[PDB]
């Protein structure tokens, strides 16, 4: 039922109990939503290439899951174990406070404009909030957000 | 399991008891037979017989094995109702009911459910089961022998089987192939009556207690199964070399199990068994082998057993 | 269990497999390596220490570790760690200096203000009386006149078999005049400070050498032990797929029949 | 005596016999009484006492599983009408253990008190020894680098294993 | 009789060997020590190595710097951080390296810096008294 | 050029016809000649000889897997009818790699005598060349004590993966 | 190979053979038709020809190819009964017959058995396969090329062929990469006729020390990459340079392939085989070098190869 009505869409946006799980809300699946529009003839050469580059750390991230969680972490390299760390900040950031959700979350709801997004992403992926933990990124709107909880998780 | 606990329960008991074979083996009567009559609870000279038996084996067709479980529980019915004492009911096996039924169910015209089993299985079993029960007239304790196919425990059949029961004791493969007998898988296994308030909270907190260093070992069983021992915390090395301990400590030589184990069967006290998993669980044994605590009867002969080997 | 998982454990097991396989060659290469050049090093120590034994040294009135960075070498780093921790306690000053990464963070948080000086990069390229001697020019240029010493390490024995143990180091050159010393004549006073610096060097040296051939081994050990563990669950898994990959085929079938026989 | 070879391939024939006759295909599509197939021929091997005229059947029943596989439906079912398996693994007879059977795993129940005595004098300390060498001795590769009261029973199991 | 030992870091080449004499560059000169020598420690120096075998011919090697020890018993241990067979030793490099020695000597006048340079200057001039 | 997109969906709106038409089903629902209706249609296409004008008609069906399933009914099906298969994946897509064709699992039969002179050249190089990358592929970072010559063959794939 | 194994049997035993191609690609039956005229079996011309072709194409129903394998088993049978040879009969694929059959049985309205397979599957397996063995007047020996599918040999298809299967023949890959032809896996492919009795004594242990000095050389083959090739000893140096001789007279040449190769074709006696691996491992040819053997006939023609200039 479900997978037949695939073939009938624009855009998909798929949902998993297991990142719902680890409170990631949206649970939205960063490999299995699919879009005619993610062409960068139409959302920018920019917009394309940060998505694109959004997908791969986490799923070089996914691959790498199993192999750390058995022979530790330290096996990784200064540039391996520096992907692990950025892209369970990039799966964090993803999560974002519904207006809907206030009943949930706990959160006032936020509504993040387009390109505040992307360059969002784009510092982390450059590596300019290494220095940040994760749980600065959770449930979050706009990234100086993320700065600003960083701050306050401090002291 | 059944014949150690027919030994232990039913040979001292001072009510009566009725055994019900269904549709298990021929010689697994011609050997029960033979024992009893040696034992004397069943008697052929006088009547001061004991034990009531009732058979329909494997060699009987769908029809007899179908109603067969229900012959034996009625003549138990009687001596809890009619004369209102403690009946011991024994049943072996109580799967070959309801496989009795899958094999007539086809051809009565029903329509076949789940695994291709009969629709009525549901009720078929209920109001056979609810029969086998203890009243306010008088006491049925009821021992049922559950045979699971294919190592399924989600089978229509023995999933049911469950619904009617107040203690479940559950025999695992991968257990008994680990050399541990009784076979009784320590976490699955239940009880109603596991409860403070009746066992006692002396009982109930060495229970929960054994219980939580056994669910601890197996949930880092995934990791030393390709790292091995060696790469643990030095917290958990301790879980582990205790929880083995006890994994062996529940192991136990059985009377009837004798006579080809070559070790003398062995029944433990119940003040035994819980100052026993006590004091494992408190440290007091962290300096014994773990083999000393296998195939023995109260904890005071894993003492002996370690002194042996010198 | 669900062919979706069965499948996605099956494609992580046989990287596991793989992965512990090449890490029991690595680890096989640099055994054999430092095996040979175990070989001298071991006639070395043996010369290093034979006065020592041979004339009673005393004290009267520092903790040495020796393993490496990189870990899985199963217990190497957590069997040193247990001896240094049981002299922590046991003894009197102690001050602690560990070599390699694996000493400043398995007996770190314990010990946290009891460190003089850490070494990194242990274990990555073979050892040599160079990293032996960086070793000792640290020490000596510290301010800690140490009256008394002790190194502990993994002596080699076999490809699996090894021993934690301990070398008292006598290092202190006012311990180095005892009435056992009394034998010996034609020493000056400030030439115990040149051989005392030097026999220093040779047994850092000796333990490091002994101690990488210790941990290589029984890491090759370790990843030979882990990538057939690996191969035995590929095997149980894949015949387990088989099992529900038939039976979801058979079941989806009856699921079929039986609504066809019903019309 | 009567030996069975096999009923795995009998069941398969009678399965094909009760789906062409439309009989409810349940678990592996075996009918509901496939069991019963081999409950009542079985049982028909028998030891009679000594009224009945002191005559015995002795059944060897064959089964071959697939990759190992004992849980499965046919062979579970005839484990639960035997008195007793025999097992063959393909990772001992592929390495050049002839007959491969299972110590490990075959058992023969009422088989005991029908042994000779002379058999047990010299077979019950033998499996006393055969389990002390299975008592986890895969380790194997050190030759010499071990214990001392373990060594002698890798030294024993072996050979206790050749001539078998 | 007495058991001699001697080897570097990378190779061995006595281990409790019958020898009846060993020369030693040490600090004090040169010392000399016989089969039933007195107990005295002393430290090496770069310099040539006589080792005195039991059949008339002997080996002789080249030494940077290490420890020799004679004991209460007869037996004698000598180890070095880098000895080297006088085969394998080149004569030219060694006069370039001497040259290049006494060079900085003169041209640096921190006190650490000159011995670390006249050290140099002492292993190059050892390295001609051989070859 | 003839292509089929796709096979998997005709496959379902041939099997409606036929459940609804009343005809037996078989594996996922699926009709006897459900084989037969793709054996058919693809063996159609053809390169005539110059007898017959020596004309071509090539064909490139498309098949719909579920989470990679290959082994499903209307696939194997499809596999073994064809000349050969590309095979994409949803890891090799996300990783970067785009067209996401495994290298691994793809081939066809004609290739080699279906490509150019000029690419023959330099294509067995390369099925060689990476075929000695795959099987290394997973130590491409977990390698600093490893062999010149592995290391070669690693830096050798890495850029080839590139260039594709 | 099924080529030269067609010629070779028409050559050294008298007797045809003939190729039943169940699921045959139209294009794969021109391509294999014309490669068959090309060199050499089939004679357009003359009376010369040594195979029957029989097409079961995959564009005909499932009719056609569930009994296209009887229409080259008859085919077959002839030559077996008529003429008394010991015939030789290809099935490619057996999976496609069995999934034709499938197929029929799926089509006439049978309940489907397990894995979705026809109920009949044993004896439309055994019916045919049951008419291929050694008669009275002569002999038919079949090879089947076997499709497994999702690679599980427990799968009823390949489950139910090896139960009919006497010996097996892999060709793979990476013994084709590595120059070796007929591209045979020595330690993957065996035969239950392996067996001091059947073949002979001699036959056995020769055979057998082939196949352990090959898994003895794949057994130190990470301690030739790792570890350093002049540190093994005597014993390990000598086995792995006499195991590297062993999979190179494996080789040989095919007369089928003149056309391509240009090189002579061999065909090697059964007796010259034996006599000729058993040298190698016994050592005779410890001083000669590893090219000789490549690509040669007899072990005579390797020594001749291994004078070449020098």
């Amino acid at each position: 039922a479900p997978a037949t009505t695939f073939a009938h869409l624009d855009a998909t946006t798929v949902l998993s109990r297991a990142i719902a799980e680890l409170g990631i809300y949206p649970a939205v699946d960063p490999l299995d939503s699919t879009s005619r529009i993610m062409d960068p003839n139409i959302v920018g050469s920019e917009h394309y290439d940060v998505a694109r580059g959004v997908q791969k750390i986490l799923q070089d991230y996914k691959s790498l899951q199993d192999i750390i969680a058995i022979l530790g972490m330290d096996e990784l390299s200064e540039e391996d174990k520096l992907t692990v760390s950025r892209a369970r900040k990039i799966q964090r950031f993803l999560s974002q406070p519904f207006q809907v959700a206030e009943v949930f979350t706990g959160h006032l709801g936020k509504l993040v404009p387009l390109k505040e997004t992307i360059k969002g992403f784009q510092q982390i992926l450059a590596g300019e909030y290494d220095h940040l933990p994760e749980q600065a990124f959770y449930m979050v709107g706009p990234i100086e957000e993320a700065v600003a909880k960083a701050d306050k998780l401090a002291e | 399991l059944i014949m150690e606990l027919i030994n232990n329960v039913a040979k001292a008991h001072g009510g009566y008891s009725v055994f019900a074979g269904v549709g298990e083996r021929t010689r697994e009567g011609n050997d029960l037979y033979h024992e009893m009559i040696e034992s004397g609870v069943i008697n052929l000279k006088d009547a001061t017989s004991k034990v009531a038996l009732v058979y329909g084996q494997m060699n009987e067709p769908p029809g007899a094995r179908a109603r067969v479980a229900l012959t034996g529980l009625t003549v138990a019915e009687y001596f809890r109702d009619q004369e209102g004492q403690d009946v011991l009911l024994f049943i072996d096996n109580i799967f070959r009911f309801t496989q009795a039924g899958s094999e007539v169910s086809a051809l009565l015209g029903r329509i076949p459910s789940a695994v291709g089993y009969q629709p009525t299985l549901a009720t078929d079993m209920g109001t056979m089961q609810e029969r086998i029960t203890t009243t306010k007239k008088g006491s049925i304790t009821s021992v049922q022998a559950i045979y699971v196919p294919a190592d399924d425990l989600t089978d229509p059949a023995p999933a049911t089987t469950f619904a009617h029961l107040d203690a479940t004791t559950v025999l695992s493969r991968a257990i008994a192939e680990l050399g541990i007998y009784p076979a009784v898988d320590p976490l699955d296994s239940t009880s109603r009556i596991m409860d403070p308030n009746i066992v006692g909270s002396e009982h109930y907190d060495v229970a929960r207690g054994v219980q939580k260093i056994l669910q601890d070992y197996k949930s880092l069983q995934d990791i030393i199964a390709i790292l091995g021992m060696d790469e643990l915390s030095e917290e958990d090395k301790l879980t582990v070399s205790r929880a083995r301990k006890i994994q062996r400590f529940l192991s136990q030589p059985f009377q009837v199990a004798e006579v080809f184990t070559g070790h003398l069967g062995k029944l433990v006290p119940l003040k035994e068994t819980i100052k026993g998993f006590q004091q494992i669980l408190a440290g007091e044994y962290d300096h014994l082998p773990e083999q000393a605590f296998y195939m023995v009867g109260p904890i005071e002969e894993a003492v002996a057993k370690a002194d042996k080997l010198a | 269990a669900t062919l979706k998982d069965i499948t996605r454990r099956l494609k992580s097991i046989k990287n596991i497999q793989k992965i512990t396989k090449s890490m029991k060659m690595v680890a096989a290469a640099k055994y054999a390596r430092a095996e040979r050049e175990l070989k001298p090093a071991r006639v070395y120590g043996v010369g290093s220490l034979a006065l020592y034994e041979k004339a009673d040294i005393k004290t009267p009135e520092l903790i040495i570790g020796v393993s490496s960075d990189r870990g899985l070498c199963g217990a190497i780093h957590s069997s040193v760690a247990k001896q240094m921790k049981s002299e922590a306690a046991n003894l009197k000053e102690v001050k602690i200096i560990g070599v390699g990464d694996k000493i400043r963070s398995i007996l770190h948080r314990t010990h946290s203000d009891q460190f003089l000086v850490t070494f990194k990069e242990v274990g990555r390229r073979p050892p040599t009386f160079g990293d032996a001697s960086v070793i000792a020019l640290e020490l000596l240029n510290s301010g800690y006149e140490f009256d008394e010493g002790s190194i502990i390490f993994n002596r080699f024995r076999s490809v699996i078999s090894y021993k934690t143990e301990e070398k008292p180091i006598f290092s202190l050159d006012t311990i180095s005049s005892a009435e056992s010393m009394s034998i010996y004549d034609d020493i000056d006073a400030d030439v115990l400070r040149n051989y005392q610096e030097y026999s220093l060097a040779n047994i850092i040296y000796y333990s490091l050498k002994e101690s990488t051939t210790s941990e290589q081994s029984a890491r090759m050990t370790a990843m030979d032990n882990a990538s057939k563990n690996a191969s035995e669950m590929i095997d149980k898994l894949t015949l387990t797929f088989n099992r529900t990959r038939q039976a979801v085929i058979t079941k989806e079938l009856i699921e079929i029949i039986s609504g066809a026989a019903a019309l | 005596l009567i030996i069975y070879d096999d009923l795995s391939k009998q069941a398969v024939a009678y399965r094909q016999m009760s789906l062409l006759l439309r009989r409810p295909p349940g678990r592996e599509a075996y009918p509901g009484d496939v069991f019963y197939l081999h409950s009542r021929l079985l049982e028909r091997a028998a030891k009679m006492n000594d009224a009945f005229g002191g005559g015995s059947l002795t059944a060897l029943p064959v089964i071959e599983t697939q990759a190992g596989d004992v849980s499965a439906y046919i062979p579970t079912n005839v484990i639960s009408i035997t008195d007793g398996q025999i097992f063959l693994e393909t990772e001992l007879f592929y390495k050049g253990i002839r007959p491969a059977i299972n110590v490990g795993l075959s058992v023969s129940r009422v088989g005991s008190a029908a042994q000779t005595r002379a058999m047990k004098q010299v077979a019950g300390t033998m499996k006393l020894e055969l389990a002390q060498y299975r008592e986890v001795a895969a380790f194997a590769q050190f030759g010499s680098d071990l214990d001392a009261a373990t060594q002698q029973l890798l030294s024993r199991g072996v050979r206790l294993t050749e001539l078998l | 009789q007495m058991s001699f030992t001697f080897a570097s870091p990378t190779q061995v080449f006595f281990n409790s060997a019958n020898v009846r004499q060993v020369d030693v560059p040490t600090q004090t000169g040169a010392f000399g020590i016989l089969a039933a020598h007195v107990p005295t420690l002393q430290v090496l120096r770069p310099g040539l190595v006589v080792v005195h075998a039991e059949d008339g011919t002997t080996s002789k090697y080249f030494v940077s710097s290490g420890s020799v020890t004679v004991n209460a018993d007869s037996s004698v241990q000598l180890l070095a951080e880098e000895a080297v067979t006088l085969d394998m030793l080149d004569l030219g490099a060694a006069k370039a390296n001497l040259e290049k020695a006494q060079s900085e000597l003169l041209g640096a006048a921190d006190e650490a810096t000159r011995a670390e340079i006249q050290i140099r200057i002492e292993a190059n001039e050892a390295l001609v008294k051989a070859l």
